[PDB]
């Protein structure tokens, strides 16, 4: 039954994860948070 | 010198059509002979000279050939309508009470009239009225094709229309291509540029593909882009390979 | 059909010629099936 | 490579960028030399894709 | 450097121009992302990698 | 329905084409020796 | 019937593959009168008949070239 919960809990995560990003000199809009979309990636792996 | 020459100039109009109006079952094939070959001679000395006209004997012979299958429709339709509302049906008198004269116009008309420019249909209709008084060409609506046409048109966004409406000459012009493609398996559509001929028979293609659900598929070739060795093939000089 | 026989009796071939759509083509195949023959029609260009 | 500007060069700068903005096949017509080219080759550095 | 200074422009011309398209690119790329911040569909665009 | 009008029409209207044309080209011809105007490739070869 | 053709492809096709809809339906509704019958275009068209061109003039030609500014003028806004 654990199994299930983590497939569970990465789909819902992966399924709300959105990129954070934020506005540049309001030419483009760059994203930030590498460190913990990089952590979460790992982890989730 | 190895061969043995003659001159066939002028076929016998007449004659063809005489007898074969009358094997396929027309009482008045030698009236209707006498009214439909000076007729042709009409419509070739009286109607302004086209490029795109022709009225020898290969119109003839698809006229007369176009009576003999709209006279066995006919007769067809007779047969179901009686049959459909009583019990009279017999060969005798739906073959006496029968318009030939009207199916001769109805095939002339569906053959010549789609080759006509604007100016002459009031001609050819005034030379029928002279040869054929009182007979009066009837076309029959084909309204589901119509409908399916009207769906493809605003599918497509064409402007379909009926009647003088705008778009009403458009709607005609293919309607004649259907009777055409029907009636003929070499089709050649003749006008100035933009005139409405692509969309025309793309519209009629996909309406008939919605309407019989048979898929119609249409491969365009442009005849001279290309060579005419690529265009029919080659016969190679050395290997004689085709 | 009398022109063309006779031209087939003298081992000639017939050449009937005149503006298109006089019945050349037809009447050489009728007359050919006619006498029950294999008539084949081809259609000539400058390739042959 | 320097055009100097003119009353017809850029309206026919102007058209010629709302004629190819849109990739439609376009024609310049005119006696040799009279500049059909430039004003091409002028207007496909305002398109630098 | 391609924006802040202006005098790349005279001495680098063509290094300014890639510059311009690969920056194009970037930005219409980037508005892709924009428009869905989901990660996955960031993933799913056609060709993204 | 008067079968003499429709040829009579007919010939009218090709005379009356044929004749707006060889007129315009006349025309054309005389001002094209006169300088007035420039020679075309249809008035180079009708010239010639 | 082509003007009715460019106005339905206007308001129907987006120029990008909607704020670019919107606009095209907006300058439908403007143009709208001047693509008539007997209108600023048609009587435009019939003038520049009588005009001499560099080529033969083209009804289609014409119609095109305008459908064409017409859709730039459209991505201008
Ligand atoms: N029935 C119609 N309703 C609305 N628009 C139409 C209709 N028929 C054609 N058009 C439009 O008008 C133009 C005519 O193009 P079309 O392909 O019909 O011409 P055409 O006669 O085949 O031309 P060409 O021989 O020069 O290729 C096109 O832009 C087409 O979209
Ligand atoms: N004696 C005839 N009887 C019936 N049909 C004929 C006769 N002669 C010619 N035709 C018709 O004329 C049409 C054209 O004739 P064809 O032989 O193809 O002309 P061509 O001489 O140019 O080959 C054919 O469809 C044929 O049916
Ligand atoms: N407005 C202008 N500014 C600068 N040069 C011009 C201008 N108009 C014409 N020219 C000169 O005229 C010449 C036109 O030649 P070109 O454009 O090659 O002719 P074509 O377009 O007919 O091939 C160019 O060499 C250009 O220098
Ligand atoms: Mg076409
Ligand atoms: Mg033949």
């Amino acid at each position: 039954m654990a199994l299930e919960e983590f497939l569970k809990q990465i789909r819902e995560v992966w399924n709300t994860y959105e990129l954070d990003l934020v506005n540049y000199q309001n030419k483009c809009r760059l994203i930030r948070g590498w460190d913990d979309l990089f952590n979460k990636v790992k982890e989730h792996i | 010198k190895l061969f043995r020459s003659l001159a066939m100039t002028k076929p016998d109009r007449q004659l063809i059509a005489q007898v074969m109006l009358y094997s396929q079952g027309f009482r008045t094939a030698e009236v209707l002979a006498n009214k439909i070959v000076p007729f042709f001679k009409l419509c070739d000395e009286q109607l302004s000279s086209q490029s795109h006209y022709d009225f020898g004997l290969r119109a003839l012979k698809s006229v007369l050939v176009s009576a003999g299958n709209v006279k066995r429709e006919r007769i067809q339709k007779i047969k179901r309508e009686k049959e459909e509302r009583g019990e009279a049906v017999d060969e005798g008198e739906i073959a006496e009470n029968l318009p030939e004269q009207e199916i001769l116009i109805q095939s002339v008309c569906e053959t010549m009239v789609p080759k006509l420019v604007a100016e002459d249909i009031p001609l050819l209709f005034s030379l029928l009225s002279d040869v054929f008084p009182g007979v009066q060409y009837h076309r029959g609506e084909m309204t589901a094709l119509r409908e399916e046409l009207k769906k493809v048109c605003q599918e497509m966004y064409l402007t379909y229309g009926d009647g003088e409406e705008v778009g009403g000459m458009w709607v005609e012009k293919v309607l004649q291509l259907y009777q055409i493609t029907q009636i003929n398996h070499g089709l050649m559509m003749v006008g100035p540029s933009g005139s409405g001929k692509s969309m025309a028979w793309r519209v009629l293609l996909k309406a008939l593909e919605r309407l019989e659900g048979v898929e119609g598929v249409a491969h365009i070739i442009d005849p001279k882009a290309i060579s005419k060795d690529h265009l029919y093939g080659t016969l190679d000089p050395n290997t004689r390979e085709w | 059909y009398l022109t063309m026989t006779q031209a087939l009796e003298a081992r000639l071939g017939g050449s009937p010629f005149g503006p298109a759509g006089t019945g050349k083509t037809e009447s050489v195949k009728a007359l050919g099936h006619q006498l029950g023959r294999f008539v084949l029609v081809f259609n000539c260009d400058e390739t042959f | 490579d320097v055009v100097v500007p003119t009353l017809d060069t850029v309206r026919h700068e102007a058209l010629l960028y709302t004629w190819l903005a849109e990739h439609k096949p376009l024609v310049l017509c005119g006696p040799p030399g009279s500049g059909k080219t430039m004003t091409l080759f002028s207007a496909l550095r305002a398109l630098p894709d | 450097i391609f924006t802040g200074s202006a005098d790349i422009k005279h001495l680098l011309p063509v290094e300014t121009q890639r510059f311009q398209s690969i920056s194009t690119e970037f930005l219409a790329l980037m508005k892709k992302v924009s428009k869905s911040p989901l990660v996955m569909d960031v993933l799913n665009i056609q060709g993204v990698q | 329905k008067d079968p003499l009008f429709r040829f009579f029409e007919r010939e009218v209207k090709m005379g009356a084409k044929l004749l707006q044309d060889v007129r315009q080209d006349l025309a054309d011809v005389v001002q094209v020796c006169e300088g007035k105007k420039k020679q075309t490739n249809y008035l180079r070869t009708l010239i010639n | 019937m082509i003007f009715n053709n460019f106005l339905a492809r206007l308001r129907s096709i987006p120029l990008d593959e909607s704020p670019m809809l919107q606009i095209q339906r907006d300058a439908a509704t403007i143009m709208q009168p001047y693509f008539t019958s007997n209108g600023l275009v048609t009587k435009a068209l019939e003038h520049a008949f009588q005009l001499e061109h560099i080529m033969d003039l083209t009804r289609l030609r014409c119609l095109g070239s305008l459908f064409s500014m017409l859709h730039q003028a459209c991505r201008n806004v």
